[PDB]
């Protein structure tokens, strides 16, 4: 709520993980984030990866356990295959939710530069007496 | 010329009597969009469809739903395979006692009522109409959090509804009903709306799965204990109202509804009351008399509050709020003359009718959403401090205290 | 001053509109014109310029009686109700728009036996009808309340939206704004008339004052798509993508970027050998699965593009329904400002 | 061989007699429908079902190819026609005997010689029936028609030799119309049948309709089931019909009973049928018709002799011999009244429309024939008969007063239908008759009946008054019941309401174009005024016309309306091709 | 004449039953009596209460026609 | 509750009913809803007839005695041998093999008086006027 | 005034019943 709340200037940089309901917390574009970057070793996803297989290779993984196969290999290696395709930075960058991966270094340029832009946001609300904030 | 059997046949789709069947076939299919036998085992388990909750809440025929015929879009672990038709969300508008409301319902029996980027789409439609139009805003909340398969594009999409209810948040009454297991990014959007009613022992709230916490924590915990209607009533205060059932969901949902206004900046819902004239003691009743001599003669003995809310409260009715989470402290709606109060009431059969934390927080929001849709509150006291103890200064009595004031 | 007002009333034969006479026209140009053929009443209706034509004063005031019928009295106020809550179930007239729609798609239709049928009666009161007359801009009710209804016309130039149907809408759609009207699209158009004739009119800029108009208006906004909904014709019909509130559609409906012989035409720019059988079957093949598979209403509905499809005798009680939601929209944010600027 | 499995070619009412019929047989049922009739009665009540598909009857019903294949598909051994459509098609019923099928009807030959007026005026008179006066051959020009009129007096009727549905007649009250109308009946046979032949008699002035039920088997028995008497009937089409044939002398109900019999074995037929004849205000009797199939009728004379003539018609197709050896003695009286879909108030014109009330009478003497019920659709495609009302008493009398009873029972609402005027006629005095004689004739109703049906509105707000919502209650009051009907607006005492802030009523405005002062606008469009079927086009685009001018036929409900240019001007854009469905609004053709 | 009048579409009541129905519908029908006129007070009306951004529409939609409807 | 009834039609049927869709049976009066006469030439043509009109006739909501019918007018018992038939006044309750399966506000009230008459007037509870 | 059957029906009342 505070953060969907705030009309200042916010600026989110991604240092590694943004995972799920914790990402929609920590400054997601769709919660209002003027300007989002990543570091190359970010990764954003809705789960981890262990996790992740579980779900979506369930069936192959029961499968492989009615064959009799060495299933604890088989998460390992779907497990890797989920990494090494989704758990990055450029999945939410190809859908937009990124607004820049960047060397780390450029980061204080780039937050610099939003917040001199950002000095006034043009931002409004609906009409309230006040909101109603869960206490 | 060719002559099919009638079972085979179908109108011949270039006419326009053909795409009227056509529609029909389609409006058909979105009934049991997984197949029949998906809602034979809901009504095996004894549950309502999605559809037929809208249906139950909604005054009859008033009903119009939208994208009923939405399918998902993703390629992803071959989702592409299975397409059910409103992807697992029914939204639209209707009408409660004639009044106009906007709703969503979740469906379970589609990919678990995991939220997709269509069903987060539909759902984030019906809330923008909601906001334009100033009208209440009912969810129906079910499902286990973000359709994995969907990459993070379920991410954003909850991020967009948390940023509706946020917006809406004291220009619209929004109500949320829980009636299944809602997992991980389905908690948010119900603490978020200014009122949860959840059914007991057949639905639950939680972030993380029992199974997360075995492995992260070594607790065992079942679904009902971690996030079942009593805990999240008696324990953490999310819950306002525990419902036996279904219906009696509904009923509470409603009679909510009719204390409310539908917006921010309209009118409330006044009922026509035969007013008396005369002085108050011409007017006092034997029902008044009896608030004479309710107080003990003794200081050390408890009365039930009740007994004043009911007096004063018009037909005795009153809705309470929260009833089974700090009981010292008792909130709820009632009318006098017509018009909706609040009654905010210290109760002395519980803690000495001590304020503590957890009351304290339970009247803060209260008092707070009452003044945001321009409910009058009403305050009977009877208080003797606060709860004494060193669980209550580090908990943070001060802080959360502060929050009442 | 007359052009500044918001309806222009002519008595045929006896109004006239015009800045220089004939006199002065031929004196000063040599070229030699009359009254009519320079500021008649109809050709002034047929520019434009004027709203109405009567044959008599009477009738204008009458006219007058009726057009304030439908408005309130200032910016502020409300108008009047009119017979409210007439006729609360499924009617025959209802049920006689099931089969409205000609099967073929070529064949033009009236699209008043429509419009006769799903507002509150008759009382269609239509607005500078000989204005670009692919285009309807009427007043009706809704459940006694009154809206502007922005109408294809397929009777005629195929209900395509040209010039002088462009700013006949932008216009209407402002003033229905002003004065808070709900507006109720009711589609069937290719878009916007191709042509050099067209493009020297002028279609690009009042095609995007009809964008700008109907982005604009603050009113309720509600669209019926029967048939076609081509192009900027979609678009600009009170597209959900435009700020439309509601969006239906008939299962006749068909929503697409082109239709299916300017599809296949272009399909057929390649490989050009139009004279050939086999370019024929390869264009009545492409034609029929673009018919079944794109030119829908179902890629449309699967993608919310609009809100349903309806069967169409649901079509007078569903605006009742929708336009009672809608009745205290609030359109926002927006950013006050002393105006919007439009293609001018 | 015999009938096993039964394709009932046909829809509606006679598609569920027949398929009950066959029931009662234990025969099987085969129906089929057009896409109009997915959800008719008779598709569920059948079988099985089969989709002819086609939208129209020229495209379903009337298609030997559909139907033929519907019967080797479904294994039907038999196909009844019903009646209309292929039931009278000579052509039909021989491919339907080279299919193998057992045709449930008359020989070919038959009906091809029995459906040739001029074949049978020679039939009748080789059989010794009674004719009018008349030719007995067709008439070459209108001077043969001057001659014939001048030596047998005036009117005549000049008729076409294949004519039928009441326009196959005109006729001349002065000598001068003849060459007029020769011309118009020539013209109009040509273009309607095929054939410009035409044949004169006299035409009598208020004659009778009577008709004698015969059934026939291939073994040359023939028995007289009974008489109707069909004298009601409008555009000479019948609309109330009864049995037996009331006011007759014995020597005329004889005549009639012996001549039906000499007429079928002269023609070699066999099945059901019917001997029509017309009986003149001198009581003679006259020969008209033979009718080759099944009649609408049929009921009543059921009703009277107490036979099925539907399992009669299945037991000669099988080829056995009648057991019926003698002419049934009628027992009381009946009556059947056809439930049209067309408003009494505005010249028995039919209308399509949705049928959301059907309640039929029951009790005492009531039997319903019917092909639609509540939630049934009639498109604009096929005849307007909903049902058949048939009602039976000990008399004549008593049948008038349970047929009063019934139609009073008989609720139908969405659409017109013709129940106001049996509602009238059942209690108007032209028709109860004085006991000896009654005043109907076959143009009664057009000429004679005191028209007051009130048109058609259904539940159309027409007055002020009409907009104003309304509750209905139920008060007792001393017991009585009443139901009362509350305006939502009611001033009455304390009451108020009469008006909400800015509430205002006013006379509704009609959902038609325009104000009913003028019929058009000037625009170009000819458009269509109703859906139905483009029957004709007169026109080619290029042509020039001038206002009144034809342009299309449109045929709705099996009526053609003439859709006729507004104003001059050159056919612009000619968009409809005969047989093409048309809906209301859709452009024909722009005037330029 | 144009009102809407009482219809007894079932039954033939006899004119004391008639008085008996009509009299008690009479005292039944009741409330608003003649029109009176709710007399216009805008203190402390909702729309006054809101926060509104400075730039923001509703000023113009919302709080301006609440105020100037009439 | 009948929340259907529809009675057959056509050839030889009397319906004579006293429920109409929508009707509702309680427990204070016999349980009769109908009677369904059928006729035909014969004994063997109306149970034809009778075995037509039976397969026609739809009841919903609750439990009638048209399965029985719809056996005993095809059991050999009743069709009978031509000269004789075998039921009797106890052919039910015993020899007939019983294959069916089990089915599966107040008014107010005003008393006036009009000059000598007592007359209370019911209303509706609701009446809104 | 009520209708009745179709007939018209005068009922007079006084002006202030309940
Ligand atoms: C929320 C924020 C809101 C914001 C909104 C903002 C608001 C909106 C903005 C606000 C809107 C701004 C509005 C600005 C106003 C416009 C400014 C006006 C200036 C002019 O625009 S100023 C033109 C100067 N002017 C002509 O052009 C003559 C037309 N141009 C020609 O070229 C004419 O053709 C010409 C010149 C040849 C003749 O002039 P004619 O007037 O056109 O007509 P004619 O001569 O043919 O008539 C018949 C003639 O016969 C004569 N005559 C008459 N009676 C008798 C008699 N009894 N006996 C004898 N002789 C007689 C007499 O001469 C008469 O003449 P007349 O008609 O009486 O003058
Ligand atoms: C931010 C949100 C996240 O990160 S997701 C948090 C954890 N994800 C979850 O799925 C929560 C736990 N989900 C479940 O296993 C169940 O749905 C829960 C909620 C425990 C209830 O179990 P119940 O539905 O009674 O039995 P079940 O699990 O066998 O049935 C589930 C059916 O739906 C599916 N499903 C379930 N969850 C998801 C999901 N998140 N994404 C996609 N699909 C999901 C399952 O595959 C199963 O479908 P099917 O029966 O196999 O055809
Ligand atoms: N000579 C006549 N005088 C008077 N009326 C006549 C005469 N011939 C025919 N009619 C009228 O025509 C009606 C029907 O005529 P007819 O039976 O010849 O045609 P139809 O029923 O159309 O024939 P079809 O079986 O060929 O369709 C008769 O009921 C009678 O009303
Ligand atoms: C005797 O008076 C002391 C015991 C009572 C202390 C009570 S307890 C609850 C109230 N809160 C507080 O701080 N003192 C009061
Ligand atoms: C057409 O829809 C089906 C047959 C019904 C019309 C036919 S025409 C000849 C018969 N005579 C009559 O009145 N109806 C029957
Ligand atoms: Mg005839």
């Amino acid at each position: 709520y505070a953060y969907g709340e705030a009309t200042v200037a916010k600026v989110t940089v991604i240092t590694r993980k943004s995972y799920g309901g914790a990402y929609c917390v920590m400054g997601s574009k769709d919660m209002g984030a003027d300007v989002v970057v990543a570091w190359p070793t970010a990764q954003i996803a809705v789960m981890g990866a262990s996790g992740a297989v579980g779900f979506v290779y369930r069936q192959q993984l029961k499968e492989a356990a009615k064959n009799g196969e060495d299933v604890d290999a088989l998460r390992l290696e779907l497990q890797q295959t989920y990494e090494d395709t989704l758990v990055n930075p450029y999945i939410a960058a190809e859908r937009g939710y990124v607004d820049a991966v960047i060397p780390p270094s450029h980061t204080r340029g780039y937050v610099a530069n939003a917040l001199r832009l950002l000095e006034r946001k043009i931002v409004q609300m609906p009409p309230k007496k006040h909101g109603n904030i869960p206490l | 010329s060719v002559t099919e059997p009638s079972a085979e046949h179908q109108v011949d789709i270039h006419t326009t009597a053909g795409k009227l069947a056509d529609l029909k076939r389609r409006t058909e299919e979105t009934l049991h969009p997984v197949g029949e036998a998906a809602v034979d085992k809901v009504h095996a388990k004894g549950k309502l469809t999605a559809r037929e909750r809208i249906l139950a809440l909604l005054d009859e025929g008033s009903f119009v739903e939208l994208d009923a015929l939405a399918k998902h879009r993703s390629t992803n672990f071959g989702l592409e395979k299975n397409r059910p038709l409103g992807d697992g969300v029914i939204t639209g508008y209707g009408t409660i006692d004639g009044r106009d409301v906007c709703i969503f319902s979740q469906d379970a029996t589609v990919f678990g009522g995991s939220l997709g980027e269509v069903y987060g789409e539909k759902i984030v439609k019906v809330q923008e109409l909601a906001i334009k139009t100033g009208r209440p805003l009912i969810g129906i909340n079910d499902g286990a959090g973000a359709r994995i398969q969907e990459g993070v594009v379920s991410l954003g999409l909850y991020s967009r509804i948390f940023h509706n209810n946020i917006k809406a948040s004291g220009v619209i009454p929004q109500i949320s009903l829980i009636m299944g297991a809602a997992a991980g990014g389905h908690v948010y959007s119900p603490a978020l709306t200014d009122f949860v009613v959840m059914v007991d022992q057949t639905s639950q709230m939680f972030i993380t799965g029992p199974d997360v916490i075995k492995t992260v924590t070594g607790e065992d915990v079942t679904m009902e204990e971690l996030g079942g209607a009593h805990t999240h009533m008696a324990k953490s205060g999310t819950a306002h109202y525990v419902a036996s059932g279904e219906q009696d969901a509904f009923d509470y949902v409603r009679d909510l509804l009719s204390y409310l206004p539908p917006n921010n900046y309209a009118d409330p819902p006044l009922y026509p009351v035969a007013i008396p004239e005369g002085s108050i003691e011409e007017t006092l009743t034997d029902e008044d008399l009896e608030l004479d001599t309710l107080i003990p003669d003794s200081p050390n003995q408890p009365y039930d509050m009740h007994e004043v809310i009911t007096r004063i409260l018009d037909d005795d009715e009153f809705l309470e709020v929260q009833a089974g989470y700090a009981g010292n402290i008792v909130v709820g709606f009632g009318r006098v003359e017509g018009r909706p109060v609040g009654i905010v009431a210290n109760q002395p059969t519980q803690f000495a009718g001590c304020l503590d934390i957890n009351a304290s927080e339970k009247a803060a929001r209260f008092i707070r959403t009452c003044d945001c849709f321009n409910i009058p509150i009403v305050l009977l006291v009877d208080v003797p401090g606060f709860l004494p103890g060193t669980d209550q200064e580090y908990n943070g009595i001060i802080r959360r205290g502060a929050k009442l004031l | 001053s007359p052009i500044q007002t918001d309806l222009l009333v002519a008595v045929r034969d006896q109004g006239y509109m015009f800045i220089t006479g004939p006199d002065v026209i031929k004196d000063v140009t040599g070229e030699d014109v009359t009254f009519d053929e320079l500021g008649g009443a109809d050709e002034q209706a047929k520019r434009g310029n004027i709203h109405k034509v009567v044959n008599s004063e009477a009738e204008a005031y009458q006219y007058v009686r009726d057009y304030l019928s439908f408005l309130p009295s200032n910016h502020f106020d409300n108008p009047p109700i009119v017979n409210p809550g007439m006729e609360p179930e499924i009617t025959p007239h209802d049920l006689e728009l099931d089969s409205i729609v000609p099967d073929a798609d070529n064949m033009a239709y009236d699209m008043h036996e429509i419009l006769l049928r799903i507002f509150d009666d008759g009382d269609v009161f239509e607005i500078a009808e000989q204005r670009g007359p692919a285009m309807i801009t009427a007043f009706a009710r809704v459940d006694g309340h009154p809206v502007g209804v922005i109408a294809n016309q397929p009777m005629v130039l195929s209900g395509a939206i040209d010039n002088e149907a462009s700013d006949k809408a932008a216009s209407f759609i402002r003033f229905c704004d002003s004065y808070n009207l709900p507006l109720v699209f009711v589609v069937d158009t290719p878009g916007a008339m191709p042509g050099v004739a067209e493009e020297k009119g002028g279609i690009i800029k009042r095609g995007g004052r009809f964008f700008n108009a109907i982005v604009e208006a603050d009113v309720p906004k509600v669209t019926v798509i029967i048939r076609k909904a081509y192009g900027g014709g979609y678009a600009v019909m009170g597209s959900k993508q435009l700020s439309a509130d509601l969006n239906f559609a008939w299962p006749t409906a068909r929503i697409a970027v082109i239709g299916a012989e300017g599809a296949a035409q272009l399909l057929v720019k390649r490989f050009p050998d139009p004279n050939a059988p086999e370019v024929q079957k390869i264009r009545d093949d492409f034609i029929e699965g673009y018919n079944l598979n794109m030119a829908t209403p179902w890629i449309a509905a699967e993608r919310g593009y609009i809100d349903a499809v309806i069967q169409p005798h649901e079509t007078r009680l569903l605006l009742r329904k929708s336009l009672r939601l809608l009745r205290d929209k609030q359109n926002g944010p927006k950013v006050q400002r002393k105006h919007g600027l439009l293609p001018l | 061989s015999k009938i096993s499995k039964v394709l009932v070619a046909n829809r509606g009412e006679i598609a569920v007699r027949v398929i009950r019929a066959a029931k009662d047989a234990g025969l099987a049922s085969v129906a089929v429908y057009a896409e109009p009739d997915a959800d008719a009665p008779h598709v569920r009540l059948a079988d099985e079902a089969f989709a002819l598909g086609g939208q129209t009857s020229a495209e379903s019903y009337l298609v030997f190819e559909k139907i033929l294949d519907a019967a080797e598909k479904s294994g039907a051994n038999a196909i009844h026609p019903g009646y209309g459509f292929l039931s009278e098609n000579a052509d039909f019923a021989q491919a339907v005997i080279d299919a193998g099928l057992i045709w449930i009807g008359p020989s070919p030959q038959s009906i091809r010689d029995l459906g040739d007026k001029v074949t049978a005026r020679h039939i009748a008179a080789r059989a010794k029936a009674p004719l009018v006066p008349g030719t007995p051959d067709p008439v070459k020009d209108a001077d043969e028609v001057v001659a014939f009129a001048k030596e047998h007096g005036v009117p005549v009727a000049i008729k076409a030799a294949f004519g039928g549905g009441g326009r196959g007649m005109k006729v001349a009250r002065t000598l001068e119309e003849i060459p007029e109308l020769f011309e118009s009946a020539t013209r109009e046979a040509i273009a309607a049948f095929g054939r410009g032949e035409c044949f004169v008699e006299r035409y009598l002035d208020k004659p009778r309709h009577v008709e004698a039920q015969v059934i026939a088997d291939q073994h040359g028995n023939v028995v007289v089931a009974g008489t109707r008497d069909c004298s009601l009937q409008r555009r000479f089409q019948k609309l109330v019909e009864e049995a037996p044939a009331p006011f007759l002398t014995d020597a005329q109900r004889k005549e009639i009973h012996e001549s039906a019999k000499r007429i079928c074995k002269e023609a070699g037929y066999y099945g059901a049928g019917t001997v029509e004849y017309l009986v003149g205000q001198d009581g003679l009797i006259s020969f008209l018709e033979v009718n080759t199939r099944l009649q609408v009728e049929h009921p009543v004379t059921e009703e009277t002799s107490g036979i099925d003539l539907v399992r009669q018609q299945f037991k000669i197709a099988n080829g056995e011999p009648l057991d019926i050896t003698e002419d049934p003695t009628p027992r009381g009286h009946s009556f059947e009244f056809r439930i049209n879909g067309e408003d009494a108030g505005r010249g028995f014109l039919p209308a399509p429309g949705p049928v959301t009330k059907f309640v039929a009478p029951t009790g005492p003497g009531v039997r319903m024939d019917s092909g639609v019920e509540t939630g049934s659709v009639i498109g604009g495609q096929f005849d307007s008969m909903l049902a058949k009302l048939i009602v039976t008493g000990a008399t004549r009398e008593e049948a008038l007063e349970r047929s009063r009873r019934a139609l009073a029972e008989f609720t139908v609402e969405g659409l017109a239908t013709v129940i106001p005027f049996h509602r009238a006629v059942v209690s108007d005095p032209a028709f109860i008759g004085d006991g000896e004689k009654f005043d109907v004739h076959t143009r009664w109703i057009e000429t004679e009946w005191n028209n007051t049906v009130e048109p058609f509105t259904g539940g159309d707000p027409i007055e002020e008054e009409d907009t104003v919502p309304r509750q209905t209650v139920v008060v007792e009051v001393g017991g009585r019941r009443l139901e009362v009907s509350l305006p939502g607006d009611l001033a009455i005492g304390g009451g108020g309401g009469a008006a909400a802030p800015g509430v205002v009523r006013k006379k509704p405005k009609p959902r038609k174009r325009g104000g009913g002062g003028a019929k058009a606008a000037s625009g170009d469009a000819v458009t269509a005024p109703m859906q139905g079927t483009v029957v004709k086009v007169a026109v080619e685009e290029g042509q020039e016309v001038s206002a009144g001018d034809l342009v299309v036929v449109l045929e709705a409900m099996k009526m053609e309306n003439p859709v006729t240019a507004h104003k001059d001007g050159t056919i612009t854009g000619l968009a409809v091709e005969a047989g093409a469905a048309i809906t209301q609004g859709t452009v024909i053709a722009e005037i330029k | 004449d144009h009102e809407a009048h009482i219809k007894v579409l079932r039954g033939e009541p006899t004119p004391e039953e008639m008085a008996a129905l009509m009299a008690v519908l009479a005292s039944a029908g009741g409330g608003p009596a003649e029109p009176v006129k709710k007399e216009r007070n805008m203190w402390g009306h909702p729309v006054d209460k809101l926060r509104y951004s400075v730039f923001s529409w509703q000023r113009v939609t919302l709080l301006e026609r609440t105020h100037m409807r009439r």
